[PDB]
RNA sequence: GCCGAGGUAGCUCAGUUGGUAGAGCAUGCGACUGAAAAUCGCAGUGUCCGCGGUUCGAUUCCGCGCCUCGGCACCA
């Protein structure tokens, strides 16, 4: 109500004003005794009872409505935002590249749909490759699509869906030069029945080293540090012989899980092969640029996603992954 | 401190350039904050000889006959003016840089004044202009142009770190110039000394003050102005000329850092004596100011007989009478170390920071005196034609430098670099060292003066610098962390993380000074800080925040004053302090709300928080529910506690309206939990593929009954194989009895193995309704 | 905040580099900001930082190994005590940054702050360098101003780092120099003072054989010159004009 | 959409926010047609503005607003 | 720890032959709308830094201490 009991303020100010600056006020200093004591007195008298009394007493009636009316069953269920979530693939990706990222290592991607040039020839898998058979590849078929090189350039060949990552290996080095530290993660596909541990989609990562100097004692290291930050100080790597046209001291590696007593068969590694090196400098003349490596040697490293995962957040069957299930996938709303 | 290139270039001659000089200081350790120009003497001022100064009857002006090349006469009031001395004559017709309008021939009091005579002011060689500048009245022949002796300088200004003291004299700024392979030229202090005894006595009693206290006598005196190169350096120094002997003085103490002071003998009594200020004892120092003394000070004292006055504040500045005048014949030269904190205190106590002090604080070459005392003894008797005498007055035995173990190989282990030793030895003997070894570690001994110098690291670093830091190669380590440093990162790692995804949900996040008004403690009911401050930057900052909110809600007022936000959400992740630092994460809502911009239907409020909020630990994969508590800063309507995986840690709720109505603050809201937040490890879990048998069910409740503790004991005894619940209306109307609601739940049932038939759910959903009885409620 | 997306990047900079990243607290004691630091009193050296001091009895101040450490209480003038309290708690080798607000007692201006935050670098190890010290810089460089971008480090004193240094990077896309932060060897006495404090709590002594580099960077003259923000006064100003104009860094 | 296009633009530069609080089809108004009130929020950089300017702007947008084809309640 | 200047309505701020404690957006009921806006009267949240004075509503003499600044002395 003292809205107006505000206003009032003129209503009594200009009003009363009309008795003194309003009554010759170039004589009023010249009167001073009881008359402009008269206001000295009532424009005090006035303001502080007044202005303040309508006041504190709407002060303590709104305040008042409020702390009575506003009752709230607080731990009443309120608005229904979405919450949302990242894929267990991700979490896990994020994290093995968190992990080489502390070592110096660069995050690159690369295509899903590769040329048979990238995915063997350049990696040492010659046609009717007896070694060309650890990878059941798939074939495409398209006129029109237009698939491009490294260096942008538009790159021919038999179109089909990457195997494995590593071709990213050949791609990066005609486009970069070394020393250089990459690890490319991504979706490969194979040909091969499902199963509880296997996919026909699934995601690897690879891991190049290119650079003078750079020997298999660093691609222990590596894994080493792999081993530590995903099983704390008291794990350990296990470095076992094998087969790879790409890299010749080949390698097979696997982590201790120490909260599990059990060796875990992570991915293969290993120098990069003579060869490889071959194939890229190779290219590059083809298209122009100058050989880059010729006097270095490096190690490259790839691992399988999902089963790192798996073991890592207990999924039972990676057919879960791609599923598609909601009760499964918010099941991971929170690993960070 | 001010570096007047042509006197450094006096020590260290084959200085290039001002430019040069900064980049060589650069290296050296000194980065130069300005550069300039100083003495621009237009050719209309030339030296004059005031023949004679006749004092202009009724005024208190002068006119002065100068021998200006042919006679001149020149008005001025300034008391300085006097016969015999030389002078700064700007004829008419001079530009003055420091009054810029034209000099020119006026009449005053009578006279046709030609031209004035300048003061340091008008030159513009310093700020002084109280009297004109004094030259030697034999300086130049009169009418030679001032410039032809007094060339434009360059002075550079030095930042001089406080381990470097021996840098704050130009002698030893020009001894690392040296160590770079620039030529050296030491003054030769010229002494003619006479084997006579000292006038006076030396009696120092707080050797504690005065480790090492000299005394110097030169008599026979010819108190003068100084020679043009004199007066011209100390000005470009920052400090203005005063005679012969003060002059030598300051010029000395600038070059080797050595402050010193001439006493006038007529006022050293019987002998000077270095004690501490009687409580009580007054002193007027040099700069006219008169002061009493705390009996911690260390004076410099005469005594007569068995009487002691002061006569300066030792190591800061003089005493106003025993300043060495015209008529004074004989001095006493005070050239001593004195007690680096015992300066410090007293000059502060006395508000004074002097050239003296600032260098006995930061420190002195605990053996430069005596080199010292010659220098001044010399320069006095060069430019003052003193007597200087044979012997000192030492007091205090000052032990020199010791030895330093120095290994050039280790000096390139530690700085990556493979510096033959050869350069090393050599660098560390220009410097000053006495290296005094066969190999591989020597007995490296440094210069009394570099008091910077007592580890072999601190000799490492002279040859990085002698050598260049650019010449310190690139280089990145390799190596596996020791084990307890793993996972370090975990904790940061988090919080961010934290920060990053309320960032997503839509929270703007904001900063806010760890300060604290103590006044907010009543004005948001708080209680009060337990850190406060010694000195706030205003009382507004007097203490340290206890909370994020005062702060959050405070930018709030102050955004809708400056800009009138219609709504928003914010947070904020700070420390807070009270028994313990601990870190705290802050929202708050407020405005219309979210909707649609048309649509007046709008979802806000305490509900709209909540939404976030659970929609927040949600994402994060954490249990979170609200408990009503009373919190004196929360409408009672509206607030409880949050908690977070079942443990409480902070409040979510609407401000107090009394407090709102304070700041003239409409409604809002806001939360403040405690972090680090719960930790929940997850555990995986196949989800069954078979159907989930589900039921609504209603549940009228008494109105007072909050949801929490319903849904607690449906969930609760609604078995196992429940999977979900939810709440998908509350009803408080007619059909229910008197003060009463109804809560209608959405149940969801399931089973791992098989599917389920309702004869389990019943033996279930009926479970429910018997607890739901048992306790005090119905079931429509 | 800007003062996070920076502080972010910098620590994903150094993060690459196998640095760590810690925090400590902002309520220090005498003993870790100065004494550890071989600043002793009326210290000369003491006065680069203008310290505020504290007064507060019921507050528990706890040291690294979570044990309650004694002294007189303050706000920290720099990050640097984190140098101090990491070493008592862990062994070496390690690459260590740790990011945090401090306070100083200075008048504010366009270019200044009472609060403001830091950036530690401190790697100890046997073998360590300067040499390592100036690849760091040369990597912060690089990667916050590409290939074209250089290093300058020049002699300058702190009582905790014998050789010691004040960095500066070549900012290409602006043709100027920036000061950006200390740095140097860690100084002999503060290996002594960290293992000292050991002892008095029972631990072996660790940083007896090893060397190491720490450096300590303003990140608000960073974020400023980084993202044009004029004046600086404005990070903790609290508008929202202001703020909101950075949704997007990334 | 072309009705905001359209407002900003011609709103001027010193046209710091705008906003649309309300979309009306309603009685008061012509056979197919519908309003829009919009929010607008005018600022200078160094100092206060006069409503004669404001004026000599909100105009410019009922100016162009007509020769295009739309109405101003 | 010295000279000298400012510190007044959700905000930006001039000011002083004083009736103006206010002007410029902005803000509070009737009533023009469904809901607003450009509108006409009707009005002032203002301790014109805080403790104390100052005329008939005080900002200003005037007292000391406080938020702000230049210079100064240090040196971030
Ligand atoms: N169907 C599937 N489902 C899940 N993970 C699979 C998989 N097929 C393969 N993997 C994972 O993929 C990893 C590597 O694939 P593999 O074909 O064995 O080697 C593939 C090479 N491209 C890796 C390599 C790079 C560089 C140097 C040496 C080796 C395996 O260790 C395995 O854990
Ligand atoms: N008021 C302020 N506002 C913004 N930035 C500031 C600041 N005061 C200082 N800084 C920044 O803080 C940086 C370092 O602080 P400063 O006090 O100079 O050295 C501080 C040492 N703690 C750094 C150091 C660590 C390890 C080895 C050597 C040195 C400066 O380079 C500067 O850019
Ligand atoms: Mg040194």
């Amino acid at each position: 109500l003292e809205e107006l009991k505000a206003l009032k303020a003129r209503y009594l100010g200009k009003k009363g004003l009309l008795t003194q600056e309003m009554k010759g006020l170039s004589a009023l200093p010249l009167e001073e005794r009881r008359k402009r004591g008269q206001e000295l007195n009532a424009i005090k008298a006035a303001l502080e009872a007044a202005l303040e009394a309508r006041e504190k007493a709407l002060e303590e009636a709104a305040l008042k409505e409020a702390l009575e009316r506003e009752r709230v069953d607080v731990s009443l269920p309120g608005a229904s935002l979405f919450s949302g979530g990242l894929h267990p693939i991700t979490l896990m990706e994020r994290e093995l590249v968190e992990i080489f990222r502390a070592l110096g290592y660069q995050a690159v991607e690369g295509p899903e749909v590769e040329s048979e040039f990238f995915n063997f020839d350049a990696l040492n898998i010659p046609e009717h490759h007896p070694a060309r058979d650890m990878w059941d590849t798939f074939w495409l078929t398209g006129e029109g699509f237009r698939l491009e090189g490294p260096l942008g350039e538009e790159v021919e060949g038999r179109l089909l869906l990457r195997t494995h990552t590593s071709p990213m290996q050949v791609r990066y080095m005609v486009a970069h030069t070394p020393p250089f530290r990459i690890v490319v993660p991504g979706r490969v596909f194979r040909f091969e029945q499902t199963d509880a541990t296997h996919e026909a989609v699934f995601h690897q990562l690879e891991g190049l080293v290119v650079g003078e100097g750079i020997a298999m004692a660093h691609l222990k290291g590596a894994i080493y540090e792999l081993a530590q930050a995903l099983f704390g100080p008291d794990s350990k790597v296990r470095f076992q012989p094998v087969y790879f046209p790409f890299v010749e001291p080949g390698a097979q590696f696997a982590v201790w899980w120490p909260e599990g007593g059990k060796w875990l068969e992570l991915g293969g590694a290993g120098m990069v092969h003579p060869k490889v090196f071959q194939a890229v400098d190779a290219y590059r003349e083809r298209l122009g640029l100058p050989p880059a490596y010729r006097g270095v040697t490096g190690f490259a490293f790839g691992l399988g996603v999902e089963r790192l995962a798996m073991l890592r957040y207990g999924i039972p069957d990676i057919r879960y992954f791609f599923g598609g299930r909601l009760k499964f996938l918010e099941q991971f709303k929170g690993v960070l | 401190m001010r570096v007047p290139f042509s006197w450094l270039k006096a020590y260290v001659p084959e200085l290039e350039s001002p430019e040069v000089l900064e980049e060589r200081l650069a290296g050296l350790g000194f980065e130069t904050d300005r550069i300039e120009r100083v003495f621009p003497i237009p050719r209309g001022v030339v030296f004059a000889r005031v023949l004679e100064a006749h004092p202009i009857p009724g005024t208190r002006l002068k006119r002065l006959v100068l021998d200006a090349g042919r006679t001149v006469e020149v008005v001025s009031g300034a008391e300085n003016a006097r016969k015999g001395i030389g002078v700064a004559l700007a004829l008419p017709g001079t530009e003055l840089p420091g009054l810029g309008q034209k000099v020119g021939e006026r009449v005053i009091q009578g006279v046709r004044s030609f031209g004035m005579a300048l003061s340091p002011r008008e030159l513009g060689v310093g700020e002084y202009g109280g009297g004109l500048l004094e030259f030697p009245e034999d300086a130049l022949p009169p009418g030679t142009p001032l410039s032809e002796a007094w060339p434009e300088e360059v002075v550079l200004d030095l930042e001089v770190t406080p381990n470097r003291p021996d840098a704050l004299g130009l002698l030893g700024l020009a001894r690392d110039l040296h160590a770079l392979g620039y030529a050296l030229v030491e003054p030769e202090a010229a002494l003619k000394a006479e084997a006579l005894p000292l006038p006076f006595a030396l009696k120092v009693e707080d050797p504690e003050g005065a480790p090492h206290f000299t005394l110097g006598y030169a008599f026979g005196l010819r108190v003068a102005p100084s020679p043009l190169w004199m007066q011209r350096a100390l000005f470009a120094a920052g400090m203005r000329p005063i005679n012969n002997v003060v002059d030598v003085t300051n010029y000395v103490m600038l070059e080797r850092a050595q402050p010193m002071h001439a006493f006038d003998l007529r006022f050293v009594g019987e002998g000077i004596a270095v004690r501490r200020a009687r409580e009580g004892e007054r002193l007027k120092t040099l700069d006219g100011v008169e002061r009493t003394l705390h009996p911690e000070d260390l004076v410099i004292a005469g005594w007569r007989g068995e009487e002691s006055f002061p006569l300066g504040l030792a190591g800061v500045m003089g005493g106003a009478e025993s300043e060495v005048r015209e008529d004074t014949e004989a001095i006493a030269l005070e050239v001593a170390c004195f007690d680096p904190v015992s300066i410090r205190k007293t000059a502060r106590r006395h508000g004074l920071r002097t050239e003296a002090s600032h260098r006995f604080e930061r420190g002195v070459d605990p053996l430069g005196q005596v080199p010292a005392q010659r220098r001044a003894l010399s320069l006095l008797q060069a430019l003052a034609g003193a007597r200087v005498a044979e012997a000192l007055l030492e007091a205090g035995s000052p032990k020199p430098p010791e030895a330093i173990p120095f290994r050039p190989e280790y000096a390139n282990r530690l700085l990556g670099t493979s510096y033959p030793e050869a350069e090393q030895i050599a660098i560390l003997k220009r410097l000053g060292c006495r290296v005094e070894g066969e190999g591989p570690t020597y007995r490296v001994t440094p210069p009394s003066h570099r008091l910077d110098l007592r580890l072999e690291e601190d000799l490492v670093e002279e040859v990085a610098r002698i050598e260049g830091y650019e010449t310190i190669p690139l280089a990145l380590p390799a190596f596996f962390p020791a084990p307890d440093n793993r996972a370090v990162e975990a904790p940061y790692r988090k919080e961010q993380r934290l920060r990053e995804v309320l960032s997503g949900l839509g929270f703007q996040e904001v900063y806010t000074y760890s300060f604290m008004d103590p006044e907010d403690a009543r004005r948001f009911r708080l209680d009060p800080p337990r850190l406060l401050l010694l000195n706030p930057l205003a009382p507004e900052k007097a203490a340290l925040r206890t909370h994020l909110f005062p702060g959050l809600v405070r930018v709030l007022k102050e955004n809708l004053d400056l800009d009138r936000p219609e709504r928003a959400l914010l947070f904020e992740v700070g420390r807070v302090f009270r028994e313990r630092e601990e870190t705290h994460l802050a929202g708050l809502l407020f405005g219309e709300g979210v909707g649609l911009p048309w649509a007046k239907e709008r979802l806000s409020g305490y509900f709209l928080l909540k939404g976030y909020l659970e929609a927040l630990f949600a994402r994060l994969g954490l249990a979170f529910r609200v408990e009503a508590e009373a919190f004196p800063f929360l409408h009672p309507g509206v607030s409880g506690r949050v908690l977070v995986e079942g443990e409480e840690v902070g409040f979510l709720g609407a401000l107090h309206p009394e407090i709102a109505q304070e700041l003239e603050l409409p409604p809002v809201h806001l939360f403040e939990l405690r972090l680090p937040l719960p930790d929940k490890p997850l555990a995986f879990q196949d989800p069954s593929r078979h159907p989930a048998a589900f039921r609504d069910l209603a549940v009228v409740v008494p109105a007072p009954t909050p949801y929490g503790e319903v849904e607690a004991l449906v969930r609760e005894a609604a078995g196992p194989y429940l999977e979900s619940l939810a709440l998908f209306d509350l009803y408080q109307g007619p059909p229910l009895p008197e003060g009463h609601k109804s809560l209608a739940f959405h149940l969801r049932f399931r089973h791992p193995k098989r599917t389920l038939r309702d004869e389990e759910v019943e033996e279930a959903v009926s479970r429910v309704a018997e607890a739901l009885r048992a306790r005090g409620f119905g079931l429509r």
